[PDB]
RNA sequence: GUGGAGCCGCCGCAGGUGCAGAUCUUGGUGGUAGUAGCAAAUAUUCAAACGAGAACUUUGAAGGCCGAAGUGGAGAAGGG
RNA sequence: GACCUGGGUAUAGGGGCGAAAGACUAAUCGAACCAUCUAGUAGCUGGUUCCCUCCGAAGUUUCCCUCAGGAUAGCUGGCG
RNA sequence: GGCGACGUCGGCUACCCACCCGACCCGUCUUGAAACACGGACCAAGGAGUCUAACACGUGCGCGAGUCGGGGGCUCGCACGAAAGCCGCCGUGGCGCAAUGAAGGUGAAGGCCGGCGCGCUCGCCGGCCGAGGUGGGAUCCCGAGGCCUCUCCAGUCCGCCGAGGGGCACCACCGGCCCGUCUCGCCCGCCGCGCCGGGGAGGUGGAGCACGAGCGCACGUGUUAGGACCCGAAAGAUGGU
RNA sequence: CGCGACCUCAGAUCAGACGUGGCGACCCGCUGAAUUUAAGCAUAUUAGUCAGCGGAGGAAAAGAAACUAACCAGGAUUCCCUCAGUAACGGCGAGUGAACAGGGAAGAGCCCAGCGCCGAAUCCCCGCCCCGCGGGGCGCGGGACAUGUGGCGUACGGAAGACCCGCUCCCCGGCGCCGCUCGUGGGGGGCCCAAGUCCUUCUGAUCGAGGCCCAGCCCGUGGACGGUGUGAGGCCGGUAGCGGCCCCCGGCGCGCGCCCGGGUCUUCCCGGAGUCGGGUUGCUUGGGAAUGCAGCCCAAAGCGGGUGGUAAACUCCAUCUAAGGCUAAAUACCGGCACGAGACCGAUAGUCAACAAGUACCGUAAGGGAAAGUUGAAAAGAACUUUGAAGAGAGAGUUCAAGAGGGCGUGAAACCGUUAAGAGGUAAACGGGUGGGGUCCGCGCAGUCCGCCCGGAGGAUUCAACCCGGCGGCGGGUCCGGCCGUGUCGGCGGCCCGGCGGAUCUUUCCCGCCCCCGGGGUCGGCGGGGGACCGUCCCCCGGACCGGCGACCGGCCGCCGC
RNA sequence: CGACUCUUAGCGGUGGAUCACUCGGCUCGUGCGUCGAUGAAGAACGCAGCUAGCUGCGAGAAUUAAUGUGAAUUGCAGGACACAUUGAUCAUCGACACUUCGAACGCACUUGCGGCCCCGGGUUCCUCCCGGGGCUACGCCUGUCUGAGCGUCGCUU
């Protein structure tokens, strides 16, 4: 149950917070989890979805064990594009069908500078939860 | 308009009264914010008393209210000048003063006088660095407390008086009557005549 | 309704032109410039009294009534039957002014009272709660409160040791100090009897905080609690005592129907 | 049967609580009705070209009108 | 010709201006228009939203700048 | 007791049609509307007795000569909690518990017994008690008598019971008391003997007394003030273009 | 005649500063109606409100008595509850209508002119420096201000000087830095639980079912929202005196700067003017023989003046010290910047405005001022063929669905096309009564009864009766073991190691004092504490009843299941 | 027979009601409570690769620097992926910049007309010669400089 009284527990209010959210807070609420092969290695949880993860997805039409990489995060309309899972139109044209990054499993991380600083910070943050139960 | 057995009433709304409205919806809101202006006070003093400094006995005006004993402004500077303190450091002893009071009775007078010497034997100071003139030792053994409610020495106490049992006697049974109250209720308002027919027999000859 | 809809200039046009003598806006050009203005009837216009704020929202209700109400919201929930058919499944459970012992207020954490409420059998009420975990009908959903629920039971306790923060995850629990009960909390919708776990010295503070009928409240100034006006209650007893009954006349159990 | 995501019973509570009318308000649609009417200042006709398509466009010829206080040729105001 | 007319400029609401009609003053003139006071007031027109059960009238007395209204008595209903 | 199979049996509605009888179109003001009285072409959604204050009476609940925290105050910093709980040397105050008079002011207990002062149309002392009396008065109490398988001896009961008794609420009446006035009158009192105080007896004025019933909350109805059930002027004012 | 000073004044694009306008919800100063009510209308009411005009601020205004009071007296202002719909005003009609005590919120006080005193002991500006950061100075030398009076000590509660007497060495800011900040100081960022397990439904799941005797997992985290549908666990988050980061803030201790108070007596000092007040005239107020304010005229006093609510003269008493000034808190806030919520409204509602809304558009202008939400989960927005000049079709295709095809969710009625059925010269429609057809349902069709008991016909199993084992309940009983209710008490028991209550009592207890001759007298009390008594609630032994829905054990009866 | 008309029902159209949704109100509350000559509020104009509006901006014009963040923006193109350079984007925002009118300020408001001072080049320039820069409103305070007066007076002749 929420105390803290400074933060708001609306319908409407949460909403419009989340479709005219900004461009960095759009890319938190974007975020995927890690496969359970690498949420052990990493003592993780979930991740912030970049353009280069490897990655399969979980639920919907398009489903199961399909380790294919994205190539296009809009941020715009909440959407991965991957490489794989596509969609012939009318014209036949292939095209990206979209699908949300909460339905999507990474498989193996694209590391850079930053996500060694991302992870790591954020599996510092649970020792100390940890340590809390004395 | 009227019609039958009902009261004839002055209601006051023919001026424009919904603009001049004062609805209380705040009032819990507010309740709970001076709260917050005595606690975050009563910290931010001192272990000095919450409900600031030490009040008189003072009596009530006003045959209606005069048997009884409320709390005043200021102790002022006859009563201060007898129980010897300075009438401008009274106020950083915490006790408050006020110039405008007279004293015409001597029982009022020494009843606080009485009260503020009681209240300088159980009142501890803090020398700065522990030179301590007119203070002694250690802090009463740290004072048994930190901060009091609401009024120092219990500022009203209403008392009254016990006057256990008498015997009936004679010239009690006998005298003091409503022929007394009457008698003496003529004798006010026939006094400046009776006054004037004496003054009348003397330039009489 | 704020102001009015009363932000518009507009006049009755009066005479005849074969038109209601409503007022219409004035001005041209525009849609809105011969319709219907302020008034109870009209597109845009300004509703029938409007309704104001300083509605007496709030009521007063004398203490001696507060408190005569809470002595029969307590009473009614040592009765079996009543805490019952308000619908609390109490079949397993014991003694039913459930009394666990002191040692239950100092819980930190809420495994120790999950396994409490089972071994007191009174998790078979909590889950029921989770079988009204419905969402609410109608329009009340968009006025965020969307899901409603059954009330369970309520743990009431007296020097809370972090006992609130061990109860309150579980779903339709409620927590209340025994210095200072509530009527909105024990007699939900007003109905009286709800189910009630109390700790020992919560159930012995009952004694000194609205007291017995010989001694007054000690921690309540000038209460003492109501008095009856049936001593003898069960008048199925009452009817078949031998006092009533040599003084009876005797049935008329004949019918008498209509003869033709 | 359509429809596609919420809703209802009972016990109490609370109202911006139920329409046929107010020459009611806003919106919609009929009959009237394929009806009244598309009639101020004399007037058009032949061939051709472009075109899916011409009483009305362009062109050629004929017939006419404004007739120099113009239905001609230029401006101020206004329009932009 | 007490001629006509363009532009410029002056006069503003109980005020303008009038060879005088109470004409004209932005389609408005026996006192303009726009906004507010204002949801002005009406003893006077119009309207006034579900069912069933039970009871069921009055247009007369007296006073009123009273006669299209009200108070008052009578009739009516409900609680007892 | 009798009758009948693959198209028949039964059934009814917002189905359609026929026929006989009855039947003018609603709303409205009105003595009277189908009216040659007014409003309505048609459909959909909207649309008019509200809310606050005061008061009256009924009703429901808590306490009850009292009642009431509403204003503050206290409780760990708690979603729900702008809630709830508590205070009592926080009952100040409000209404009630006492009326009357313009006012100064005054301000609600009688009846019996025994005796005495001219038991004088007037009273005085002591005791008993204690809200007077009359007529009705639900209910309750007493009750001669009455009612039971064989006759005299005893028990609980029940029903009937003429008559008698204590009488609630309440009504009518008579009497009493308090306040204002009015007439007639006489006596008493003393922080001081007076253009001082107190008392009497009869008659009238009062929203009084005659063993308290109010207060708080809620709901209902009615009246009023408010825009006040909705809609409606011809006007008026300020300030501007 | 010249020159010098000073006073009155000018000028300047002088050096350095300042004011203007906006916003205006609240606040301050003026100005100010009428509609309306009185059933008419003038005084009155509306209302000192609307409009008009000027000034501010985070609050403003007020504010330390020329007060309230009339007694045992209170003691600045502001706000609340009362006082109170009251005293009073009023064609005494309609209507209007404050205050003081009292209870609270909050509480805080001060300064000048004057009278004197100190050799103007004072301030501004410039110049170079002590020496500095983020710039302000106390230090240095010049130009002004200023005696027509700057600064110090002083203010009505009195003050000053000189005595005498006994105390005493202080406070303020700046600078560094360490130690904390009560919700645990503020601001900003980025982080911190647990299923996507098995079956299953579906366009897709967040559905439905399942997880050993540890309750499948987490929980200080089951607020919420978004994700192909309803999600504690897939994802933001939410929980937590959770962690780590960056900046900002209030306050201890080294170096500047400032620094004799109090009591008693004696002497001296002691106050604001065209103001108070009076007249008259307007307005205003509950303010009435005038409450406030303003004009004009007259115009003071000094044991005075003001007030003391009925005009005046006399008197006594009370009370305050006017015509100069500052001041926080409690209070107001429908404008602003941020926030949280709701028994609210749901696209004719709610703001006028959910959207390119103060927008299109209207008026010369002031001003007026709308309409207008919805494809799908995802554009996958209908390629290609074909007819036609094209719109528009007919096929094909996407999608769960085009019966969602670009104002596309659902798709009502009025109205219109069509097909089907029925009918038709007293305009249609309706009431009542049957009839004929039709749509459709139910039975299922000369095939309808259902369970009860008994005697018939063969079949198939096992108890019953009876007893014994065995647990469990029903009812009665010595109230036996426990048990509690109500009156009676006692052990005054626990009263000093008992609770509360009492306007019971005790002038012999105990503490600070008054009344008379260092002491004393109960010598009558005062402030406080003690301990007896009464009232009620806590145990022990007896006794009283019922053992009442408070029970268990034994034994009895009769049930029951095994 | 057909047509016409009427009553029901199916199906299609007209229409946008109902229902379900809601990045909008409305109400109450809390915390702060901040404009402007150092040019505010407002107005006008302009600015995007393809851009009319709304939104955002000011010739540095759909944003610059910095800090935080750490791989996008997206209707289509285009370009740097460099990030153990400096790093896309977005938020924050403390550095810089901010056309014209407006209290509006040289004077006027007609983009009308100046006036001094200095600068880069032309008469190597005073006496009105191109561009650029600075300055020039009113009120008023303290001070300065200049000086008016048969104002008052001094010392003089
Ligand atoms: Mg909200
Ligand atoms: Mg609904
Ligand atoms: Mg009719
Ligand atoms: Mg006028
Ligand atoms: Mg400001
Ligand atoms: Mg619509
Ligand atoms: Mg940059
Ligand atoms: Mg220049
Ligand atoms: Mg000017």
């Amino acid at each position: 149950m929420k105390f803290n009284p400074f933060v708001t527990s609306d319908r409407s209010k949460n909403r419009k917070r989340h479709f005219n959210a900004p461009s960095h807070i759009r890319r938190k609420i974007m975020s995927s989890p890690l496969s359970k092969e690498l949420r052990q290695k990493y003592n993780v949880r979930s991740m912030p979805i970049r353009k280069d993860d490897e990655v399969q997805v979980v639920r919907g039409h398009y489903k199961g064990q399909q380790i294919g990489k994205v190539v296009q995060v809009y941020r715009k309309k909440y959407v991965i594009y991957i490489e794989r899972v596509q969609r012939e139109k009318a014209n036949g044209t292939t095209v990206h069908v979209g699908i949300h990054p909460s339905k999507v499993v990474i498989t193996r991380l694209k590391l850079d500078k930053d996500r060694k600083k991302i992870l790591e910070r954020k599996a510092k943050s649970r020792q100390v939860g940890k340590e809390k139960g004395k | 308009a009227p019609s039958r057995n009902g009261m004839v009433l002055k209601p006051h709304f023919h001026k424009d009264w919904q603009r001049r409205v004062a609805t209380w919806f705040n009032q819990p809101a507010r309740k709970i914010r001076r709260r917050k202006a005595r606690q975050a006070k009563a910290r931010r003093i001192a272990p000095r008393p919450a409900s600031g400094p030490i009040r008189p006995i003072v009596r009530c005006p006003t045959v209606r209210y005069h048997t009884k004993v409320r709390a005043g402004r200021g102790f002022s500077l006859e009563e201060l000048r007898v129980a010897g303190i300075h009438k401008k450091v009274a106020r950083t002893i915490g006790i408050s003063v006020d110039p405008r009071r007279r004293n015409k009775s001597t029982e009022s007078l020494q009843a606080n006088v009485q009260r503020l010497k009681e209240y300088r034997s159980k009142l501890i100071l803090f020398p700065r660095k522990p030179s301590a003139p007119k203070k002694g030792d250690s802090s009463a053994e740290e004072l048994k407390l930190a901060t009091q409610l609401t009024g120092p020495v219990m500022p009203v106490r209403n008392v009254y008086k016990k006057e256990k049992a008498r015997v009936i006697t004679e010239e009690e049974k006998n005298f003091k009557a409503f022929a007394s109250l009457r008698m003496a209720r003529a004798n006010a308002r026939l006094f400046g005549i009776r006054a004037k027919r004496a003054k009348e027999a003397a330039e009489q000859d | 309704s704020e102001l009015a809809g009363h932000q518009t200039s507009a006049e009755s046009w009066g005479t005849g032109r074969a038109v209601a003598r409503i007022p219409r806006v004035r001005g041209g050009g525009t849609h809105r410039s011969g319709q219907g203005a302020f008034g109870n009837m009209c597109r845009g216009g300004r509703m029938f009294a409007p309704t104001k704020t300083w509605r007496r929202w709030h009521r007063r209700v004398n203490t001696t009534q507060k408190r005569y109400a809470i002595c029969s919201a307590l009473a009614a929930s040592a009765l079996p039957a009543l805490v019952m058919s308000k619908g609390h499944r109490i079949e397993e459970v014991p003694e039913l002014p459930l009394v666990v012992e002191d040692k239950v207020e100092g819980y930190k954490k809420t495994k120790e009272a999950v396994l409490l409420l089972k071994k007191l059998k009174a998790w078979n009420d909590i889950k029921k709660v989770y079988a009204s975990q419905r969402m609410r009908a109608g329009k009340g959903k968009m006025r965020n409160r969307r899901r409603i629920q059954r009330r369970g039971p309520c743990i009431i306790y007296n020097e809370d040791n972090g006992i609130i923060k061990a109860f309150r995850n579980i779903p339709g629990i409620t927590l209340l100090n025994v210095s200072k009960l509530n009527i909105l909390k024990l007699a939900p919708g007003g109905h009286v009897g709800r189910f009630c776990i109390w700790t020992e010295s919560a159930f012995r503070k009952l004694d000194e905080l609205y007291g017995t009928w010989r001694k007054a409240a000690s921690l309540k100034s000038n209460y003492n609690l109501p008095m009856h006006k049936m001593i003898n209650t069960d008048l199925s007893r009452i009817l078949k005592s031998p006092e009533i009954q040599r003084a009876l006349r005797a049935p008329r159990k004949k019918i008498h129907r209509r003869v033709l």
